[PDB]
């Protein structure tokens, strides 16, 4: 056994979505060891908040068209798919949205509660036309892991079934894109060592570093099987 | 085939005298479908008694089929 | 996005798949390499030469 | 046996035989309820009587004689 | 060899073939086994070779001819030669939905050509 | 030219690139040829093609299950299909098929009735196309009776 | 119903009146109205048997609590409407 | 409803009952097979990849039928007769028809076949396994020339099997594909470059040594290891693997004078129509050949570009040629028009 | 859009028709999902009629394949735009050239015989991008009929139905729009009078012991096909000149 | 349709006598492949007749059929469906292996059927002639058969017979190749 | 999360060599993440002793044949590489081989030092045909991990390598094979899950459930730099 452990060296957050993470020094092979055992937990397992449902008044479905409204609902639905958003304290939180006038309707319009982050204020939602157009829209976000489905979710709840309430597929998880590059590491004496970069693209928010943290948790709590049980 | 085997098993599952008329009368075990004034034929010779065992009958079979799980189960069908 | 089976090809002899998927990867190409100059905000006259 | 049937095959012979011998043996199971020689391993009745031809417990000579035996012995409790 | 199935008696034996009639092989020779165990008059034949077509209608069930092809013309054969088919063939059990004179079958089947020798 | 425009690209000439296993994030040996391709998803669905029936209606005439999905269709077992088992020597799952499974009025619901039962006893009888059959060639005046055992 | 042997010969006049269980005199099918077997026509049950299980055409006998009836009404056989095929 | 306790009991009731696989069209009795059936949340039914073959079933829209045989009767007929294990040989020549195709072959080719030293040349294994580990460790390749030592195991006069230790000079693929074959089989089999033609005997060998349950386990397990590999190799379709003759031009130019001369024979009223369409189709079908024949020369024995001591010449390693030599896919004359000349067509009358 | 063109996409997209194309150019006067007007230029309007051409868009309609028509606006509101001109998109095309599908990253590799002959191996990342999704518009109708023994109903009130079932019909027996329903759902309520049936002794029996007498009033509802889900769109009533119209009607 | 396995043994000595198809210069049928699984008649030995070498029932397995070639045998009597005096169907005997099981039939099984769509099937699913000149490629004597030739001007044996036959004779006296020379054909030699 | 674990299910040893291992449920896509990196270091990275050096006297080079000797020198180092020794207390031994006589040369004719143990005595060297024949050798035997050729080891280190030095590949790696499968493993609601199944052979001395738990160990000692 020459135990070696590596230490989390740079962060460098290029942008809030785009984060390079460098690691050192990992000893000769452990780099492509972790660095795919890795990336696989972070594409799924990663946990995050998205847009579960939606209520627009004067609209029953989501194949209509409203009028003084450039995008068609489905279009609506699609751009809050893709809405980046961070709730600090609840798992569960109602955002209300009403916008007039003339105008590209952006995330910011979105009344923001107390502990809730919208991460791209300009984030397109609607294009108003008309300006004596109004639309008013209530927004439910949740918080959840992997990809949910509105056809795996119309075949299970369903007791309150309320006609003009709009499903919408959650796209939960955060990590967009995730690449590991190995170098080699050079100590005094060990130049087989190796530095592990993990070039990782997330929606907004999910921390790089708190990400990986959690991504490494989750791997070692599935090795307590291993060996705590033989 | 199920309907019609599941009913003589608790058709016998009753009374002697409660089997006799009502079967008797529907033409199960019997040879002729009779009504209800038409089982004074056979031996009740009644009208108002015949009525009475009939019904009686038919009471027990509903609990019989509300125990086994039928009742509501099998009323849609 | 898609794996697909090399060994419908040659026995096929539609190799036109090939070159729509090379140059497909080419157009894509350009397309990346656009996206980045879009994400930087270089400027209107380097994108115009490009 | 449940995968491959050579060796089953290879007891009696006749493939066809085999269908039928195995066939008779399985309807006992299942309607005589007549209990299994090897262990079911929960496995269907037709894999058990296989199972039971394969290591050579059951024939066709051997059904026919268990056949006589016990309907003779109820011929005898009748008289 | 189903090619081969028919022959033409030329020449009359101690059954009622005499000239020109045209009978499967296999009756013909069990018809010489029991001449050479009688004697009698002998019968003298010739093999004849046919087609696939004619072959399969040359079958003496006019169940499996009628199926095969030419339905109209070998019912009119059938009816007026007032024929009967024993059904010993797979075609003609499979019509009636009876089980298969082979594999599986041929178990099941034998003993009920033994239960039809006896009685 | 399309080289060229790789080239403007910096993707390869090749148009192969070094891909990784996701699984184990190993490359693969070798090169793999990678790119667009404009894929179309066709008018034929697993939605509108999966089809499943034990039992269900059944034909006028002949007795038999009818066809078509849009119908709860029977799949026909046909002339072809039936050889296959008179070589295999499976004689009961042909049977089957022509009797209990088919035509057979009586032998289809005993079957179903056993089947309910655990027993899986076979008890077949004749195909109700073929009483038509017969009834048929009468209607045509020729006499085709059965001569009884 | 388990035969050995089927046969076919010629259909006699006299044979062909054997099957037959009544003479088909007129083109009527049903009635206009109540779709019901017109008399000696192509559809008549009093000929080729009853529309429904063991019920005649004009409704005199009902159920087995009448087997082998023949209404003298309507002249209709009460039995099976399986008949309908076989007859 | 589909309650939870109703899947429990389905996957209890179809566990030992086989179903009868169906496609069109049925020609022979194993266009129907029977399986153990699995089952599978999602529409499509999974057919085996080695059975595709019987059915000539190619997953480009292909559909198939389901059959239930209901009695017990017809359970042991589909377990007994109908079962894909129990039917191997084709009924029409003494022949296995459940041979690996495709992919499969291409992985087998890939892993037996040898390259010049590359990783680890002149190595020296104890067992297949060490040479799995050092594959699979990265410092040897599978076509490292490698002096193993397996130990094969050859029947005797009786039922009974003499083993035999020997060191042999095989590849790292080649002892670790050894590890799937059974023992009681040689290891010169496996040791030569592995193509569908091949395999085929090995599953014929293997039948007639071993007997069914061996053959049926090892079918499956070249299946596996055979997609494995395919999918480990990388191989695909490139631009450049289409490798055309260097003196097509010259070929067809040469030809292209030669038939203006008949055709100049013919101007003069000498030779006839007939006699001239003949010679012109036996230049262009001799120039065919030719073209072909220099194309395959300059594609099957391209690498000449090796090392160790000086210039050395071995087969080339063309994703393309590879596909045909091993009989995975592709032929001779499927590489013809797709670098060499298409050449001549003939009419939906026949003639060319 | 197709990555890989030939360049016939933008004829065969505008010539089918399906896409909505400009009569004359100048300037949109107003954009909405449902309609397009555009202010014609003063050099092609004539000098008669006011010169605002208004074109109403086909939106989500059945096809002949059961799928789906819709015309989506591709222009910006006060945007100028020349005759001829693609204002609108049809089903499969973009920005009026023709896209049938979709262009995506693909390997040529074999991978564990999951393309085994042509089989191809997908990523889940198309299936949540829901790109390859596609739209199904069918239609289910329930016919009333007027029979021997009398005419059929459409009422909700049918009997053995679940409050569950009922709560999507509205008064008239009709689902409301923007439900979801799912295979065995009620769309349309039909009930039937039904005649004389000779009721089995058992039946006799079995009612006489319960009692509730077999109603005349039978049970033809429309009801989603087996398997088959999705959200109501649209509803169209037709009536005959003197049969009492439904609530929902 | 209705042929079937009736019998085991029909107890008849009859067969038809078997050569290998020697098509060109590659042995297209060898008799081992011809005869394999084929109840052999008689009594067929080596060779050299003065000791059997194979027994009269026997099934040909691959161990007999490799004697076979080491002990060179020319043409072999095998019982057949035809000379089956089965009546009402085949001797197990005279069919020989199920293909498809790789040993000896059983009795019962529909042959018919299964041949109709063995030879059906390749059919159904199925659905450079420039012979200038023979060039032989052993070292052997030249053997004509069904010949008749006549010397020309030239100096040339001419051949003016349609079916003329070329043999490959080795050194001790067997058919190794064959050939089909036509019609006005120049023979080297 | 909802963080779900697997539960060690089955353990299968049908040989003290080789052991198959079931492990249910695992969530979807964590078959592969754990069987691979798992299989990683249960190859490269396990730790263990092997044979490194050997000398024998009268042997000049490995390609040479000895007199009375029925195995070439290459045979008798590939033989070598496959013997099985634990050392207790020191890194680095040394053991010597004296055999004479007519005697198939097992590991049990090496004298074994206080804190070493031949795990297979019974293991084959070499087969002395001669009775005049007899065989003399320093087998130097270090520990390490993974695997370590010896044209790895000649052009990194260029220190000290006279002529009759043997060089012979090490294998301090104890894990002789590894493969994971990854089969579908049924809930009542998730079909999602899988189970993974640990083909596991390993040689003398560490254990197979042993490795697999010191396997999981040195991965778990990497994981404390992000904490949790
Ligand atoms: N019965 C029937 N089968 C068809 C028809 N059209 C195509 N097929 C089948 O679908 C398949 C299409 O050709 P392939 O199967 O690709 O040909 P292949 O045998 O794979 O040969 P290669 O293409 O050289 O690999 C064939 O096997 C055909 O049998 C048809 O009209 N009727
Ligand atoms: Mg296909
Ligand atoms: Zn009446
Ligand atoms: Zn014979």
């Amino acid at each position: 056994t020459e135990f070696l452990k590596p230490r989390l060296v740079d962060i460098e957050q290029v942008s809030s979505t785009h984060a390079k993470v460098t690691l050192e020094p990992l000893e000769r092979g452990f780099g492509h060891t972790l660095g795919n055992a890795l990336r696989r937990i972070l594409l799924s397992s990663m946990p995050g908040c998205a847009v579960t449902e939606v209520e627009i008044d004067g609209v029953l479905h989501e194949y209509s068209t409203k009028e003084g409204v450039q995008e068609d609902i489905l279009e609506i639905l699609l751009n809050l798919k893709g809405l980046a958003v961070r709730v600090q304290g609840k798992d569960e939180v109602i955002l209300t949205l009403n916008k007039s006038g003339i105008g590209p309707v952006t995330a910011a319009d979105i009344t923001h509660d107390g502990d809730v982050e919208i991460v791209k204020p300009q984030h397109v939602i609607c294009h108003l036309t008309d300006e004596n157009a109004s639309i008013s829209m209530r927004i439910k976000v949740q918080r959840g892991r992997g990809y949910v489905p509105a056809s795996t979710r119309i075949h299970s709840e369903e007791d309150e079934r309320p006609i003009g309430r709009l499903l919408v597929d959650a796209c939960y998880s955060p990590v967009e894109r995730i690449a590991y590059n190995v170098e080699a590491a050079r100590v005094e004496q060990r130049t087989d060592l190796d530095k592990l970069v993990i070039e990782m693209e997330t929606n907004g928010t999910i921390d790089p570093e708190e990400a990986i943290r959690r991504a490494a948790t989750i791997l070692a709590e599935q090795l307590e099987a291993f060996v705590d049980l033989r | 085939d199920d309907m019609k085997q599941s009913i003589v098993k608790w058709l016998f599952e009753l009374n002697a005298k409660q089997r006799e008329v009502l079967a008797r009368r529907f033409g199960l075990l019997g040879y002729e479908a009779a009504t209800l004034e038409d089982v004074g034929r056979e031996i009740g010779l009644t009208r108002e008694r015949v009525r009475q065992i009939q019904v009686e009958g038919l009471r027990r079979l509903r609990e019989i089929l509300q125990t086994q799980g039928l009742n509501i189960e099998a009323l849609f069908l | 996005d898609i794996v697909l089976n090399p060994l419908g090809v040659p026995s096929r002899m539609n190799i036109g798949q090939i070159l729509e998927t090379h140059l497909g990867m080419a157009a894509k190409g350009i397309g990346d390499k656009i996206n980045a100059m879009l994400k930087q905000q270089q400027e209107v006259a380097k994108l115009r030469e490009f | 046996a449940r995968v491959t049937v050579q060796d089953a095959v290879e007891k009696i012979g006749n493939r066809f035989d085999l269908v039928l011998v195995a066939a008779r043996r399985a309807r006992q199971m299942q309607v005589g309820g007549k209990d299994p020689l090897v262990p079911e391993e929960n496995d269907k009745t037709t894999v058990i009587a296989l199972r039971e031809i394969e290591e050579g417990l059951i024939n066709n000579q051997i059904l026919d004689v268990r056949e006589r035996q016990e309907q003779q012995e109820q011929e005898a409790a009748e008289l | 060899r189903q090619m081969l199935r028919k022959a033409t008696i030329v020449n009359a034996g101690s059954s009622d073939f005499l000239e020109g009639e045209q009978v499967e092989y296999s009756r013909v020779k069990i018809a010489n086994r029991e001449l050479e165990a009688n004697g009698k008059v002998g019968a003298t034949y010739s093999r004849d070779l046919l087609g696939i077509t004619k072959a399969s209608l040359a079958t003496e069930s006019f169940i499996s001819a009628a199926s095969f092809q030419e339905t109209t013309r070998v019912l009119t054969e059938a009816a007026v030669a007032g024929k009967r088919d024993e059904l010993r063939g797979l075609k003609e059990n499979v019509i009636v939905g009876r089980l298969i004179p082979a594999g599986t079958g041929y178990a099941y089947h034998q003993d009920r050509m033994r239960r039809r020798a006896a009685g | 030219e399309i080289k060229e425009l790789l080239k403007l690209g910096d993707l390869p000439t090749s148009g192969q690139i070094r891909l990784y296993d996701g699984r184990t994030g190993e490359q693969f040996e070798r090169p793999v040829t990678v790119g667009y391709m404009y894929m179309l998803k066709l008018n034929h669905l697993v939605d509108d093609k999966m089809h499943a029936r034990s039992t269900g209606s059944y034909s006028l005439v002949t007795q038999q299950p009818l066809g078509g999905k849009a119908q709860f269709g029977g799949q026909r077992f046909g002339e072809m299909e039936v050889w296959a088992l008179e070589a295999y020597g499976a004689a009961y799952t042909l049977q089957e098929m022509l009797t209990v499974k088919s035509d057979d009025v009586n032998g289809r619901t005993k079957m179903y009735k056993n089947i309910v039962d655990g027993n899986h006893q076979m008890e077949p009888g004749m195909p109700e196309s073929f009483n038509v059959l017969l009834k048929e060639i009468r209607s045509l005046g020729i006499n085709i009776e059965l001569e009884d055992e | 119903e388990e035969f050995d042997a089927i046969k076919i010969a010629l259909a006699s006049p006299d044979m062909i009146r054997s099957w037959s269980f009544g003479e088909v005199k007129k083109p009527e099918t049903i009635n206009y109205r109540t779709f019901k077997p017109e008399r000696d026509g192509l559809f008549c049950a009093r000929i080729f048997g009853p529309v429904k299980d063991y019920e005649c055409l004009c409704g005199k006998y009902k159920r087995l609590k009448h087997r082998g009836v023949i209404c003298e009404k309507c002249g209709v056989e009460v039995t099976q409407t399986k008949v309908r095929r076989e007859r | 409803r589909e309650e939870a306790v109703v899947w429990d009991i389905l996957d209890e009731v179809i566990r030992e009952h086989p179903v009868l696989l169906n496609r069109a069209p049925t020609l022979h009795r194993l266009g129907i097979q029977a399986f153990e059936p699995v089952l599978i949340e999602g529409k499509a039914i999974q057919l085996h990849p080695l059975v595709c073959a019987a059915y000539n079933a190619d997953f480009d829209g292909d559909q198939m039928a389901v059959h239930v045989p209901l009695t017990l009767e017809a359970q042991l007929e589909a377990r007994a007769l109908m079962m894909s294990t129990n039917n191997i040989l084709s009924p029409a020549n003494g022949e296995p028809i459940i041979v690996p195709s495709q992919d499969v072959v291409l992985g087998l080719y890939y892993m037996t076949r040898d390259c010049v030293n590359a990783k680890g040349e002149g190595m020296v294994l104890t067992g297949p396994k060490e040479a799995e580990r050092l594959y699979r460790s990265g410092l040897a390749s599978l076509h490292a020339r490698v002096k193993v030592r397996i130990t094969e195991y050859e029947k005797d006069a009786n039922g009974e099997l003499v083993a035999k230790t020997s060191l042999k000079d095989t590849t790292v693929g080649r002892a670790i594909l050894w590890m799937i074959v059974p023992k009681g089989l040689p290891y010169s089999i496996v040791n030569q470059a592995l193509g569908k033609k091949a395999i085929s005997k090995m599953l014929n060998t293997c039948y007639r040594i071993l007997g069914l349950k061996p053959t049926v386990i090892f079918a499956d397990q070249i299946m596996y290891t055979g997609f494995a590999y395919a999918a480990r190799s990388g191989a695909s379709v490139g631009i450049d693997d289409m490798v055309i003759p260097e003196k097509k031009h010259e070929i067809i130019s040469e030809a292209e004078a030669e038939v203006a001369e008949i055709q100049e024979q013919f101007q003069s009223g000498l030779v006839t129509a007939g006699e001239r369409y003949n010679k012109v189709i036996d230049i262009w079908a001799a120039a065919n050949d030719r073209v072909s024949k220099a194309m395959m020369d300059n594609l099957q024995t391209e690498t000449v570009i090796n090392r160790d001591g000086q210039e050395e010449k071995q087969v080339s390693f063309n994703s393309i040629y590879m596909m045909a030599d091993s009989g995975a896919r592709g032929s001779a004359a499927q590489i013809r028009q797709l670098a060499g000349m298409r050449g001549l067509m003939a009419k939906p009358d026949g003639s060319i | 859009k197709p990555l890989v063109g030939t360049g016939m996409e933008r004829a065969v997209a505008v010539d089918s028709g399906v896409t909505a194309v400009a009569k004359r150019g100048g300037v949109v006067q107003y954009v909405d999902a449902s309609r397009i007007v555009i202010k014609v230029n003063e050099d092609e309007m004539y000098p008669g009629e006011a010169g605002i051409d208004i074109y109403n868009l086909t939106k989500y309609t059945r096809s002949n394949q059961n799928t789906c028509i819709n015309q989506m606006p591709c222009v910006s509101l006060g945007e100028p735009v020349e005759r001829g001109d693609v204002l609108a998109d049809g089903p499969s095309t973009d920005l009026g050239e023709l896209a049938l599908g979709q262009n995506m990253r693909v390997a040529f590799m074999p991978w564990n015989g999951y393309n085994f002959e042509d089989s191809i191996l997908v990523s889940e990342r198309v299936v949540q991008e829901d790109r390859f999704t596609t739209i199904h518009i069918q239609e289910l109708a329930c016919v009333s009929r007027d029979t021997k023994l009398g005419p059929e109903e459409i009422t909700a009130d049918i009997p053995n139905v679940g409050e569950a079932a009922l709560s999507k019909l509205d008064e008239s027996g009709i689902v409301y729009i923007g439900a979801e329903v799912t295979g065995g759902d009620i769309l349309v309520g039909k009930v039937t009078p039904k005649g004389e049936t000779q009721l089995t002794p058992e039946e006799k029996l079995l009612r006489a012991i319960f009692g509730e007498k077999a109603s005349d009033v039978k049970d033809s509802s429309l009801r989603v096909p087996n398997g088959v889900s999705g959200t109501v769109i649209d509803v169209q009533v037709f009536t005959r000149d003197g049969v009492e119209k439904d609530k929902r009607a | 349709q209705d042929l079937v396995v009736t019998e085991d043994d029909c107890g008849t000595h009859e067969g038809i006598m078997m050569t290998p198809v020697i098509e060109g210069g590659d042995v297209k049928e060898p008799l081992r492949d011809r005869v394999l699984g084929r109840v052999t008649a008689e009594d067929v030995l080596k060779p050299g007749t003065a000791d059997i070498l194979v027994p009269r029932n026997t099934l040909l397995h691959e161990q007999w059929c490799d004697l076979l070639e080491e002990n060179s045998v020319d043409a072999v009597k095998v019982r057949s469906v035809v000379s089956c005096d089965t009546d009402f169907g085949v001797c197990a005997h005279c069919y020989g292996r199920d293909l498809a099981r790789g040993h000896i039939i059983n009795k019962g099984e529909a042959i018919g059927v299964i041949a109709a769509q063995s030879i059906g099937e390749p059919g159904t699913q199925l659905t450079a002639a420039a012979e200038s000149s023979i060039q032989v490629k052993n070292k052997g004597s030249i053997k004509l058969s069904n010949v008749k030739s006549v010397v020309n001007s030239s100096g040339k044996l001419v051949i003016t017979s349609r079916n003329t036959e070329l043999k490959l004779i080795d050194e001790f006296g067997r058919t190794k190749e064959s050939y089909k020379v036509p019609y006005g054909a120049v023979l080297a030699k």
